[PDB]
RNA sequence: UGACCUCAAAUCAGGUAGGACUACCCGCUGAACUUAAGCAUAUCAAUAAGCGGAGGAAAAGAAACCAACAGGGAUUGCCUCAGUAGCGGCGAGUGAAGCGGCAAAAGCUCAAAUUUGAAAUCUGGCGUCUUUGGCGUCCGAGUUGUAAUUUGAAGAAGGUAUCU
RNA sequence: GUGUAAAGUUCCUUCGACGAGUCGAGUUGUUUGGGAAUGCAGCUCUAAGUGGGUGGUAAAUUCCAUCUAAAGCUAAAUAUUG
């Protein structure tokens, strides 16, 4: 189908088609409201990917979000304290814009539960992503054996849990020696290794 | 297939040998004529990127060890920057007829 | 503190050093009259009773 | 803050390490719910067994080697051999790994007799079983119905031959070669 | 298609195969991933392609 | 048990043992190994000595695993023979039948050749072996079997 | 005179969110007292305070894993590895992982495929019934793709001996 | 029970689609035991198809081993000053 083809032109985005399609979306975008509803996915294949389907109560929103670091938000950069921590500038947020794209987007549609996300455009000043979520009150997605999930309790804002898959990538969940510190959750796993066992016989 | 000790080149203990049933995720790499097709369309609708053109006209000047430089400096892994630079030769080699 | 120790180790072949020592004590009279034990009308130590 | 002759000691214990001490109080409690559960799973499902059957697999890293132990699951290839799909395995007490292959026919062998062994003791019922014949069963536990058994150490009497060579030298000879493998083919590729 | 069906489901009562009924349909062929295998097995005669998609 | 600590006897007395002049206080010294190599160097180097600097060359990660290799000796090898045939073997052992003593399946690495042998015939199945430990088993008349 | 696309309005039909609790849980943000016998890297500590989000557990989870063996085989926890490899004004300090024994064990789902001899799919209104729903019908969604079929351990399409 | 249905099983042939501003690279900050750089994040660059990742000393050349990322669900063993 056409679905291979759109995912194999999308990977050539510095061809000319590409980049006259990226100018106008792009101006468009920056044109509309920070965060305005979608009436369909600009990338139909790149949704069907990451689970949308074309079924009532899937919700599609496009959502503008601020480039660059983060600057540390206190008055006139005085930090008060050692040395090592007077950095003002250069300073980065641990989550992607991404995360903060699917949040915000999540906070505005808080009937919504947020299933995943990708990014569509960028300029200099913003990212710009499409959020895909998921109705879970609607009967197409009660119904539907493959969606039910989401409508249990736990995955009750799991963006802002950080349990899509922007949230896990930063978090650091995945498997291996790459990630000792963060496979089963990095706090959890500092409790663990700095909790004193103490048995009834003490060996 | 071992030497059957415990010191120097292939050591380790002898066993019976039994050949293995090649599982189906080591296919990955491979090709297929659906991809290629597809590939081929997109390559003919899309063209090519800035820094491709740049490298051709650096093999086209007989900058080979420049194209290779280019190649790296975008790309960023050497291995990546051969096989782009493979990859824009015989791009030229069809653009010679 | 609750991390007090409470519970205290003893070697298992010691423990059963003082199982024995305390079993062959109950065998003997002197001992068993110094424990206490209203044991006077008994005939011999150790008593045994059939199965009924 | 140094004094005397004594070891010199690394007490990890600058953090606020009181608030996180867990005392396992709950050892012997753990121990009888632990029981408990136990119980009411066999009970709900007998005369089924508890136990999936596992494989026995080589434990890995040259510390390990001799010793074999329980795996997580049958190879397809162990399972082909004996003519029983995974899916089907599964719903036999049979434990499957996909991820599990057989290079060598040792292990291979072991699992396809350990396999045979189960597959002959089983019973499986139907719907024209009668509780006469379930009752006639009793639950056995198939870890120790199968259980995992040490290849026995190589002990008794054998004639003696002894080569010209030493095994000491035999180890030197091989370690060198090795040293030296690649620079002597290095040397005998520019010759 | 719902007075088809009920031919077919007539003629399922009288026996036959419901395929013999109905004749073989010569129709438009839509759908973006259809018409797409169906230009790369080369059976479309003919193709419309929308000016605003 | 407390009744049997000082503190019960230091009960009445001023300064429970820590003097008058010193008065016990809180951390005269530093903590921990605090001026190790400014005042208390003279207990570092006369106790200690060693402590301070790098010796060697680093290993990142570290796998004890390769490096596990238990030593027995020849005064301990016979030990592996079942001990209710052990004076059987050292009877009736021969260049024609002698005991095997699978040494890896015991859970040792290699041979070492302290002591001395019974004047027996045995077949030693090693991953390694010393030098002399081969050398005194071959002159009983045993061999050492390399294995992996 | 009508479609379509995008965007609005309604006290339109029906829903949903917010707020609370604190012991555990998932993240963000984030000190300094303190230790280094001073102190700035370091330490305290990836801690306190601050902010966002859950459940009865949470999270993790069926390998883009570990290994280097004669190989293991989703996730989690315990015992051990180990105060070790390593990090560190290589100072004060700090510091995991593989293997091994055990507790518990459970596996899987999409996207990428032409149903193309038949959108076979679904929300809602209306009617009715035996009502956590079934049946009928009519709009609507949907071909810029809803069902069936496949998930790499495979699998598909043809042929194939028939069996369970 | 509408079981000419659904599913599995053996063999032969032809195939076998497998996730992109993502991987990866540089640099900056932070963090980690991770040390010519463990993870995360920002910015710049930006892929491929037996390709891609990993193999704890940076690099090129040659092999080998092992998985198959950039999509998703899932009880139990675990925690619990409420
Ligand atoms: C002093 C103890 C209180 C406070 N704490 C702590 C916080 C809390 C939070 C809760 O939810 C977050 C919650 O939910 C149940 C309960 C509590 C309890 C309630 C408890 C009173 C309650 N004890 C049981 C019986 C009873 C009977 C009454 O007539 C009655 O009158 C008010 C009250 C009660
Ligand atoms: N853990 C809380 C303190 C954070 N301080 C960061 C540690 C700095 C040391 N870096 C180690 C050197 C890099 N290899
Ligand atoms: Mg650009
Ligand atoms: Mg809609
Ligand atoms: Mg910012
Ligand atoms: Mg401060
Ligand atoms: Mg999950
Ligand atoms: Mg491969
Ligand atoms: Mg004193
Ligand atoms: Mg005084
Ligand atoms: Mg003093
Ligand atoms: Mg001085
Ligand atoms: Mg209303
Ligand atoms: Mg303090
Ligand atoms: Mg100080
Ligand atoms: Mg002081
Ligand atoms: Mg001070
Ligand atoms: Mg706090
Ligand atoms: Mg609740
Ligand atoms: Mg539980
Ligand atoms: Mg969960
Ligand atoms: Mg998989
Ligand atoms: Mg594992
Ligand atoms: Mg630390
Ligand atoms: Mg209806
Ligand atoms: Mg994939
Ligand atoms: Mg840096
Ligand atoms: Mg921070
Ligand atoms: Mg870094
Ligand atoms: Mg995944
Ligand atoms: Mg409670």
């Amino acid at each position: 189908g056409a679905y291979k083809y759109l995912e194999e032109l999308q990977r050539k985005k510095q061809s000319d088609v590409m980049r006259f399609l990226y100018r106008v979306r792009c101006w468009e975008y920056r044109q509309k409201n920070v965060i305005h509803r979608a009436s369909r996915p600009s990338r139909p294949d790149k949704a069907r990917r990451l689970g949308y389907k074309a079924k009532q109560g899937f919700v599609i929103y496009r959502i503008r979000v601020r480039r660059g670091g983060r600057k540390r938000p206190v008055p006139k950069g005085a930090t008060y304290g050692k040395p090592t921590n007077q950095g003002v500038n250069q300073l980065k947020y641990q989550k992607s814009l991404r995360s903060t794209a699917e949040e915000r987007v999540g906070r505005r549609a808080s009937n919504l539960r947020v299933l995943n996300s990708y990014w569509v455009n960028q300029d200099s000043t913003y990212k710009y992503f499409e959020v895909i979520l998921v109705d879970p009150s609607h009967k197409a997605i009660r119904r539907d054996a493959r969606y039910n999930w989401i409508v249990n309790p736990v995955h009750k804002h799991r963006e802002a849990r950080g349990l899509t898959s922007a949230g896990k990538k930063s978090r650091g969940i995945n498997k291996g020696h790459l990630f000792n510190k963060t496979k089963a959750g990095r706090r959890h796993t500092w409790k663990k290794h700095n909790t004193l066992s103490l048995w009834r016989y003490r060996s | 297939a071992k030497s059957g000790i415990a010191a120097g080149v292939n050591k380790g203990r002898k066993t019976t040998a039994k050949e293995v049933a090649p599982k189906i995720s080591y296919r990955k790499g491979a090709s297929s004529q659906r991809t290629v097709f597809v590939r081929s369309i997109v390559k003919e609708v899309a063209g090519l990127a800035p820094y491709e053109r740049r490298l051709i006209e650096l093999i086209r000047n007989a900058g080979e060890k420049r194209a290779k430089k280019l190649a790296k400096k975008r790309l960023g892994t050497h291995k990546r920057a051969l096989r782009k630079v493979e990859e824009m030769t015989q791009v030229i080699a069809e653009s010679r007829r | 503190k609750t991390w007090r120790r409470w519970n205290v180790k003893v070697n298992h072949n010691e423990k059963r050093y003082a199982t024995a020592s305390a079993i062959a004590a109950s065998a003997v009279t002197s001992l068993v009259l110094a424990r206490g034990h209203r044991v006077e009308q008994v005939k011999e130590l150790p008593l045994v009773v059939s199965n009924e | 803050a140094i004094s005397k002759n004594l070891p010199l000691l690394n007490n990890h214990f600058r953090k606020h390490w009181q608030e996180r001490v867990r005392v396992h109080f709950d050892q012997a409690g753990k121990k009888a719910s632990r029981r408990q559960s136990r119980l009411r799973k066999a009970a709900k499902i007998a005369p089924r067994p508890i136990d999936a059957l596992r494989p026995v697999v080589r434990a890995p890293t040259v510390k390990y080697n001799r010793k074999v132990r329980a795996g997580r699951g049958f190879t397809l290839a162990e399972l082909k051999a004996v003519g029983i799909a995974p899916k089907y395995a599964r719903t036999i007490g049979i434990s499957v790994d996909h991820r599990r292959q057989n290079k060598s026919q040792e292990t291979f062998d072991a699992n396809v007799a350990r396999l045979q062994e189960y597959k002959s003791k089983l019973v499986i019922f139907d719907k024209k079983t009668k509780a006469s014949e379930v009752a006639s069963f009793e639950q056995v536990d198939v870890s120790a119905t199968f259980p995992v058994e040490q290849p026995a150490p190589e002990s008794g009497l054998r004639a003696v031959e002894v080569p010209e060579q030493t095994a000491y030298r035999t180890l030197r000879l091989a370690r060198n070669e090795k040293k030296y493998k690649g620079i002597r083919e290095k040397r005998a590729k520019e010759k | 298609k719902k007075e088809r069906l009920t031919k077919e489901a007539a003629a399922i009562a009288e026996g036959k195969t419901a395929k013999d009924v109905s004749p073989k349909p010569v129709v438009v062929k839509y759908g973006l991933n259809h018409v797409v295998s169906l230009i790369e097995n080369k059976k479309a005669k003919l193709v419309l392609i929308a000016n605003d998609v | 048990p407390t009744r049997l600590t000082k503190t019960r006897k230091h009960r009445g007395n001023v300064s429970a043992g820590k003097g008058r002049i010193g008065k016990h206080r809180k951390h005269p010294g530093g903590r921990g190994k605090a001026g190790g190599q400014h005042h208390h160097r003279t207990n570092l180097d006369k106790y200690h000595p060693g402590y301070f600097g790098k010796v060697g060359m680093r290993y990142f990660h570290k796998q004890q695993n390769h490096f596990w290799r238990p030593e027995i000796n020849l005064d301990k090898l016979w030990t592996l023979v079942d001990s209710e045939k052990k004076d059987e073997y050292l009877s009736k052992s021969s260049a024609s039948a002698a005991p095997v003593i699978d040494t890896l399946a015991h859970g040792y690495g290699k041979v070492l050749g302290k002591g001395r042998l019974p004047e027996v015939p045995v077949i030693v199945k090693a991953r390694f072996v010393s030098k002399l430990a081969e050398e005194k088993i071959r002159a009983v008349g045993g061999v050492v079997e390399l294995v992996a």
